């Protein structure tokens, strides 16, 4: 239920938050029923530390805090 | 329930939500939606500072869901 709404991000731009407070900012390729997420065009920050570029990434989501979704993503039509 | 009829109450009234979390991390803003595992989709969050419009939030962070409404009168 809700990890279909995340499977319906392709193409968002997201920043996600990693359990170790590693911030990573990029744009959704896909996520699957784990919520194993692909990221492209990323800019991957470290706590107290410059950021990296990177033109992929993709992160555990048991390695996943939380996602920083876009201000305009229509929250309702994606809950049908 | 739990915090799964604090949760299912919560987006029954648009009530506002304090979400204590692993590491003494705080959430507070208003459920959208959540699932059994207490993952959410939520709304105008404050995080303790920052702002944060809308959320997807996994559940296992989670350790308590506490109520903040607005109430009228003493």
């Amino acid at each position: 239920k809700l990890v279909r709404f995340l499977m319906k991000l392709s193409h968002e731009t997201v920043t996600i938050e990693l359990k170790n407070g590693t911030q990573v900012h990029g744009t959704i390729t896909g996520v699957d029923v784990s919520m194993n997420t692909h990221l492209k065009a990323v800019k991957m920050t470290l706590k107290n530390r410059e950021p990296v570029q990177l033109e992929t990434l993709s992160i555990r989501g048991n390695n996943i805090r939380y996602f920083i979704l876009p201000d305009s993503l229509p929250l309702d039509t994606l809950l049908v | 329930t739990g915090p799964l009829s604090v949760l299912t109450q919560s987006v029954k009234n648009n009530t506002q939500v304090l979400i204590n979390c692993r590491n003494n991390k705080k959430l507070l803003g208003r459920v959208k939606a959540f699932d059994r595992h207490c993952n959410m989709v939520l709304e105008n969050v404050k995080e303790m500072d920052r702002y944060i419009s809308k959320m997807f939030l996994r559940g296992d962070s989670v350790i308590v869901v506490l109520r903040n409404p607005l109430i009228a009168g003493k």
